């Protein structure tokens, strides 16, 4: 993917990782465990809904064919007709079948971003306190417990009092 | 101790396409494209469609005797109609403006049928005797039972002057008719009179229809034909007849009470019994999808046609292995 | 002792639409629909247009009685007419192939008039007595200007036989008509011949109209009717005219002289006293945007249309609140 | 947006930086101020002026009614010109608005990665001799006056000097 | 000591486009347009096409006497006509429904001409006078080959009364006429007979064609004109004439033995001697290329039609300077 | 570019990387040269190609004119024709010319983002054992071997070893 995250420095996803789109997952002495990021997954949630509506309803306008009848001499203007209602359906066959390949790979590369910057988030507040480990993991310096772990997923991990 | 950053992963096995990837698995999916059908001919909100059945337009308008079944028929939603009707114009001919006339119906959901020329008013000329073995009732010669094949009472056929006012409030669709012979000993037989013609005035309307006569293969046992022309007379506007043979005269004529949205169905099936918000040649629609691939012409408030045999949109993210 | 990387910021409040989110505000946006005109229809880079009024293409050509202000009009740059002009057949009838003239039209800018068949020059026929109260001049009995409605000189209608060579360089528009009167009666009063015809023959045309009698509604007070006919006189060709009665003459024929840009615009709105370089139906549009959403039907360097509310680009980057 | 920047590690945009979309601000002994980044702004501009001629160019062609007429028993071809003039302006309608959209948040998007690569260039000259606050901004270990930011702002900021 | 990581570049000077960019140098490109043709018209996958040089297809049908190139021709692949063919209707006309018999032809590769009515089996009447100066054949006045242009023989013109029965299996094209002459001194000098008439009847059809008199231009010499009709006689059914005069019998009518894909192509070109898969108006195309801007119309296997003068994708990545 | 690696923090390409799209060049005591990452770009070169058949084959159904003629008085279908097949070959000329245009700025970023990818995916090994140049180089403060650079290229270089 275009940011790197998802399936690229980050291998794979989390089964255990019910609640949310993109979250954390921590290790030490009390336990480990997951936890979903609520602000950056309905972020993504918002997002995707309205994707989904603005192509629905772009395509809310679209030829609808009308049943035209004509005699066995008026055969270049039932082809004409034919034709006709033929290249809008094969237009709006385009657009939508196009729309759907280019918006779902955005779709993804969207997610990648949100993993990346979240990432990028947590990375900018550990800073020099943990060993960036290159898998999505920060190995802590000095040692860190749930109110530890917790204020990296607050964003509010001092740096001065570590 | 260690703090990761991570993405969901579920056992979900929807497919979607990229640009540049194929068959991709993703978390989330949503598919907005209708694949499925009921296979029926429904009711359209509740109001029951206009089913010809084996019937055409014409064999119902002009009264087909076979047709009898759509005389006077309530509103409808749409309209049905086979490929290729048994039932069409029992007596072979013509049905001049035919496909204009279908268009028209397309903005009609009813008909009322009226009397405008009672068949007893015809004094001077024969009215019961106007029928042939092409179009039968109950083993006997019968026709087209919405206009009249008047033919000479007494060895005589005096010039007809025949005029309807439009007095009621709805446009009116007139029928008529002419007969085209094979020869001039059954012009002469039929009626007298061996040079006819049929002239028709309204407001806008200037016509003087002529029989021609050429010999013409059998079709249904008659090598004669008929020739059958139409109009919409408007309100307060009156029509006027004038023939001295060949007239094949209107008894009925359909009263236009309501126009609106419709449709001519082409479809080789019957009723179904069920009801829909949105019908199509093949069955009836029933979904909340943007999207559908059954069939172009539709009716009712429906999803937009495509082409496509798949549409899927990627809600979630691609899913781990 | 820090040094910042940031981004620009302002006061806009412009808003811009993307397929994730609606209404995003930023520092810098470009519009790119042009949702306004004047209101008024105007000259078309100088060039006024042929305002009909309450007269149509029918009623100008054939040279109505209402329609003198429209007797011999300047090059126009577009036609305007109303969705239902009153001063069209003041005679009523019909005209043949109405709708391809008038596509004739859309590639005219303009007329010269001209004389071909002279009134004096009827010398064996009246000429002078062919008028009637549907179609009224001043208060007296008037006929459409361009054409002649002859009938019997002392109780004779002896065989036209009238040519014209089109020796002019430019192709030549000629008009002719044909009386359909209401009885026999009527007939012989006219042209005393029971039996007429009216032959046109060119290179290309060959022609036989015969009257139709047929008893018809009053239209302007009149039950009779007028087919006005027409066609296009190459350069170096003749055209041939013989006729026993019912025959309505061409006196001028309308000289091609200039084809190029033009339209029929339908509107009912009049003269506004402006220019523009772009004219619709419903007003004139000065601006340099790629698009408008004023009306479809546009002629001049226009931008172009489309149904949208609202199109706006962002040039700038999301403002901050 | 995708590359993290605008809105998302730099809160917002700054109302004292008028000659630029893009640039430093900075603070020391002698003072503080905003300098816009010319060239990566400059860069943005032809970008979005391209951007603006290409979509305004690409629907120079496009549908153009003509006004037809027909008589009263010409009514299938009458309705058939109704729905082929409509079908292409409805054609063209989508077109128009798709385009605005999908390009709208592309140019978004591209101002947002114009920021990011302007604060990474900016983290590759400092690297060590600065504080990297998470903000957007870079505090100085070193005193850092006048000359020593218009070094950074040039490209020109030695690391061996300091 | 250090590692670098990098990116490719080359020799390359192929540019692409970009929205933001235009001119973009990069290291690959795929050009997707096919911009050249070998000018030539060709036989599609074998199949000659029908190339009637100076002919049209109304001269080749009724078989005008400049082309006899084109008496029995062989299965074709797609036909060939010039804007202005000099060698169309010798004898001046007009071929009735003629666009809609040229559209048939679309759909057909193969006609098999057979005699339906011999020549030699006009007893009543003569049929080797029918000839004019307008349609001259080797210095001396000749006709359209396939239709007889009978006249009275000995001062009598005896009523016609023919028919021929569609036994062999496939589609018959049946082609006839009518004469309009000038006056009535030229209808009784070749026909007797003073009103005159054709009927023509089949399962469907009930003509009637009756002469037009009318002083005309002459075209080609002559001031006379035919009027060609046609029709498709189905398997199993039979066509019935009948006349007093001014009819132009069939003589050979031509048999559907093959319907398939095929095309009127316009094009001053004549035959190249070369093989394609895909052909138009301007020459022939041979490419793998999803694209080509030669010409919309096109037969065969071809590349998609656009009005592009460039399409390239990028493939490889901006290319160093 | 929108990943800010391809002409942004890494000047230029390499005439002397031929076997590859993206890659290694290192300097030791043994010597110097290139060495293209294989993962990567056949990674890319599989995007590209279905890029380029997915464009081709959505392109596939498009409106093919058809031969029609008509008489002197047939003049108002004739032009109904005329504008209905003309207003398709200019909505497939628009959709095929924006489509290059809009994928032919996603390739060039889709490569500018490998390169990133690659970058990064060096930057997260190397870690502190090396000095980030600013255009593309790591500096190593240990001496680098060739099997020490071959560990870089492979994936499997041990922070702990060095
Ligand atoms: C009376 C009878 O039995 N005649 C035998 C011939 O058959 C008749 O042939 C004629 C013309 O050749 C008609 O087709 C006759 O059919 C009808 C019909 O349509 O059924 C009979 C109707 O009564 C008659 N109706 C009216 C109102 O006139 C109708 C019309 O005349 C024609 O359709 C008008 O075109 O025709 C048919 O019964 C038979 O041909 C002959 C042996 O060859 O033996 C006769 O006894
Ligand atoms: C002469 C008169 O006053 N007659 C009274 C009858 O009215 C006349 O009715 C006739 C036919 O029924 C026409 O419509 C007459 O109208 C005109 C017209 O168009 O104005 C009179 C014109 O002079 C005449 N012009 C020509 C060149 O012939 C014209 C034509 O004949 C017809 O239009 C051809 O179709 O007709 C109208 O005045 C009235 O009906 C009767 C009481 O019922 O009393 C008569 O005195
Ligand atoms: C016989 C002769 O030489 N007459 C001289 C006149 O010329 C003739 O004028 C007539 C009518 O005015 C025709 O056009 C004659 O042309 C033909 C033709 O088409 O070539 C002659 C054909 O033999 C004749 N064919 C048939 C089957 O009838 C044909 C038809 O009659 C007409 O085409 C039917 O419309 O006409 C032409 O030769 C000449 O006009 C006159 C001096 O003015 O001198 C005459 O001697
Ligand atoms: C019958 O139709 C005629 C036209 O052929 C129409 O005029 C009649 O309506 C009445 O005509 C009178 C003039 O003859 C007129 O004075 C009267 O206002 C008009 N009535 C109405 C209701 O419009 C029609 N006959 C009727 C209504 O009995
Ligand atoms: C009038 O139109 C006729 C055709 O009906 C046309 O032929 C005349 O032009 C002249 O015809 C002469 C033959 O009759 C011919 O010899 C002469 O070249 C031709 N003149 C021109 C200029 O083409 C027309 N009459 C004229 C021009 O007086
Ligand atoms: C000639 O065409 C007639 C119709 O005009 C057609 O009916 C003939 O075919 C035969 O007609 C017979 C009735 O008249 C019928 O009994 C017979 O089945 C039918 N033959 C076939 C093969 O269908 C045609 N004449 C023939 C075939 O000789
Ligand atoms: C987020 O979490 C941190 C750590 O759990 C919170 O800080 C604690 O807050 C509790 C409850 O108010 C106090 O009693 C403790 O003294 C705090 N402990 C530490 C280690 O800071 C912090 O308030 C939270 N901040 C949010 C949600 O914004
Ligand atoms: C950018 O700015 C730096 C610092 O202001 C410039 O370096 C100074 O240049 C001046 C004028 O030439 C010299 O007199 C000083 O000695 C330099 N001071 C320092 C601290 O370097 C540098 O020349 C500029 N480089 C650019 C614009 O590329
Ligand atoms: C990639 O390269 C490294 C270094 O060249 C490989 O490690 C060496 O492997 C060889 C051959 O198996 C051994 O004999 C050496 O002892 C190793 N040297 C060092 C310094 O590690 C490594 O096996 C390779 N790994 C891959 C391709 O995944
Ligand atoms: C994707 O999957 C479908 C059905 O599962 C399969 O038929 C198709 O060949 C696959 N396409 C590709 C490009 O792998
Ligand atoms: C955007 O703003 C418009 C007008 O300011 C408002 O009517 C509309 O509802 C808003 N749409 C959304 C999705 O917020
Ligand atoms: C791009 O190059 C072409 C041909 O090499 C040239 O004519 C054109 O003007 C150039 N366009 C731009 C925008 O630089």
């Amino acid at each position: 993917g275009l940011f790197g995250a998802i399936a690229g420095f980050i291998e794979g996803g989390w089964q255990g990782m019910v609640d949310g789109w993109y979250g954390y997952h921590h290790s030490n002495e009390q336990g480990s465990g997951y936890a979903a990021d609520k602000e950056s997954t309905q972020k993504a949630i918002d997002g995707v809904t309205n994707k989904v509506n603005s192509i629905i309803d772009k395509m809310n306008t679209q030829f609808e064919a009308v049943g035209r009848e004509f005699n066995n001499l008026e055969r270049r203007i039932e082809n004409l007709n034919k034709k006709m209602e033929d290249g809008f359906l094969d237009v709006w066959t385009y657009n939508a079948e196009l729309l759907v390949l280019m918006e779902n790979e955005r779709t993804l590369d969207f997610h990648d971003s949100n993993v990346k910057n979240l990432y990028d988030k947590v990375r900018l507040q550990l800073r020099d306190n943990a060993k960036e480990l290159g898998n999505g993991c920060f190995e802590f310096y000095h040692k860190c417990d749930n109110e530890c772990m917790e204020s990296v997923r607050n964003g509010t991990y001092d740096y001065p009092q570590y | 101790d260690q703090i990761c950053i991570g993405y969901h992963a579920n056992n979900s096995t929807e497919q979607v396409d990229t640009i540049m990837e194929k068959n991709v698995t993703v978390t989330h999916a949503q598919d907005i494209l209708e694949k499925t059908h009921n296979g029926k001919l429904c009711d359209l909100d509740g109001v029951k469609p206009l089913i010809l059945r084996d019937c055409s337009v014409a064999g119902w308008l002009l009264g087909n005797p076979m047709c009898d079944e759509f005389i006077n028929v309530p509103e409808w939603s749409y309209i049905v109609e086979k490929a290729n009707p048994v039932n069409d114009l029992c007596y072979p001919g013509d049905f001049n403006d035919y496909e204009e006339l279908k268009h028209l119906l397309s903005r009609i959901n009813h008909f009322e049928k009226i009397q405008i020329i009672p068949k007893s008013s015809w004094s001077s000329h024969e009215a019961s005797l106007g029928v042939s073995s092409a179009c039968p009732y109950q083993g006997k010669s019968s026709f087209f039972r919405n206009v009249v094949w008047l033919i000479k009472k007494n060895s005589t056929y005096p010039t007809i002057k025949r005029s309807y006012n439009n007095t009621n409030q709805e446009d009116l669709l007139v029928l008529w008719g002419i007969h085209h012979p094979n020869d001039a000993a059954e012009q002469t037989k039929l009626y007298r009179n061996p040079t006819t013609y049929i002239s028709v005035g309204t407001s806008t309307l200037n016509q003087r229809l002529v029989p021609r006569i050429a010999t013409r293969s059998k079709v249904n046992g008659q090598s004669g034909r008929m020739e059958f022309f139409w109009t919409i007379l408007k309100p307060n506007d009156a029509i006027n007849f004038e023939s001295n043979g060949n007239f094949i005269a209107p008894e009925y004529a359909y009263k236009i009470v309501k126009k609106g949205d419709s449709t001519i169905m082409k479809s080789e099936l019957e009723y179904g019994n069920c009801n829909t918000k949105c019908q199509t040649p093949m069955g009836a629609i029933n979904s909340s999808m943007p999207f559908h691939n059954i069939h172009p012409l539709t009716i009712g408030e429906c999803p937009k046609y495509v082409k496509s045999n798949r549409l899927v949109l990627a809600t979630g993210l691609r899913n781990s292995p």
